[PDB]
């Protein structure tokens, strides 16, 4: 699936290469972006994910991890 | 507002989110952006590879600045 | 330079392609050897204002591309 997402914004991003600044094809993009606004909010959220690692030095337990 | 609320993202990738400008194909400048290697935004920093931009620099400076400023960069 | 950096590449263009200094010599070369019946309109001027040391017939300010758009 993951896989898939890079191909789906590749493509966007092949559609992005021969912009003005205020090209229509860009800014229907933003469009749907916002057309699409917390169903992308949640896509981008979920990449909060290592990173959280020095949370588990807080209170690490027996050093292969585990808490 | 999308992307204020995006931060996070822009401020992993902006490290390495390499951009650059060309004058491509259709003569209006695009703006193309690639990505960049951890390892290249670390071996381009600390050893003489600085420093070997700094004697570029002084070498076309002092020399170039002409047709050839491009192709010697 | 600076005006001629607008365009692409530019300036060393402008001092090759354009005005290159040179080219007025020869060009004073080609009307020196060249029978006086022969001149064309614009190299007759050129020879005219030449004889007389007006010399105004060198750009000034103005060049092909500061005349145009």
């Amino acid at each position: 699936l993951l896989d898939l997402q890079k191909d789906m914004v590749v493509m966007l991003l092949s559609l992005l290469e021969g912009n003005v600044v205020n090209g229509m094809i860009a800014r229907q993009m933003v469009d749907m972006l916002v057309e699409s606004s917390s169903n992308v909010e949640m896509i981008l959220k979920f990449f909060d994910m290592i990173v959280g690692s020095e949370a588990f030095q807080d209170y690490v337990t027996d050093p292969r991890g585990l808490i | 507002n999308f992307l204020e609320l995006a931060e996070s993202i822009l401020e992993y990738f902006r490290p390495y989110l390499g951009r650059i400008e060309i004058m491509g194909a259709s003569r209006r400048i695009e703006r193309i952006y690639f990505e960049i290697s951890e390892t290249n935004r670390a071996q381009w920093e600390m050893p003489q590879v600085k420093e070997s931009k700094r004697q570029f620099i002084f070498d076309v400076v002092n020399e170039g600045g002409e047709a050839e400023k491009m192709e010697l960069f | 330079s600076d005006y001629f950096d607008t365009t692409p590449h530019g300036f060393e263009t402008h001092t090759l392609e354009e005005h290159n200094l040179a080219n007025y010599m020869f060009f004073l070369m080609y009307l020196i050897n060249k029978d006086e019946t022969e001149h064309t309109g614009q190299e007759s001027y050129v020879w005219k204002m030449y004889q007389e040391r007006c010399w105004d017939f060198f750009p000034a300010g103005d060049c092909f591309r500061k005349q145009y758009e």
